[PDB]
């Protein structure tokens, strides 16, 4: 919906957004997983 | 194919850094040629 834009992946990291980008085969894929943590304290990641 | 980063930031992508070599420097000098320099009066030639 908005060509010629570019996110910024180091705010969204700072604010803890979830992006998407374009896989190999051509297909939309979730490339990061992050959680509502403002902490760096291994809590941001969703796997622990 | 798609660009490929080097030195990656804080999240995502991957990246390569750009080749480091440094033992494999060496110097190529001839030290072997032998020249001669001069100067004389010569009936043609650029003064």
């Amino acid at each position: 919906l908005y060509p010629e834009d570019t996110p910024d992946e180091e705010a969204m990291v700072k604010g803890r957004l979830n992006k998407v980008s374009v896989g190999t085969s051509g297909q939309m894929i979730i490339d990061d997983a992050l959680t509502c943590c403002t902490q760096d304290n291994y809590l941001h990641f969703q796997h622990v | 194919q798609y660009s490929i980063q080097q030195s990656l930031g804080n999240a995502s992508g991957v990246a390569v850094s750009p080749i480091n070599a440094d033992a494999t420097l060496s110097t190529g000098v001839a030290l072997n040629s032998s020249l001669w320099a001069g100067i004389g009066v010569f009936a043609r030639g650029k003064p």
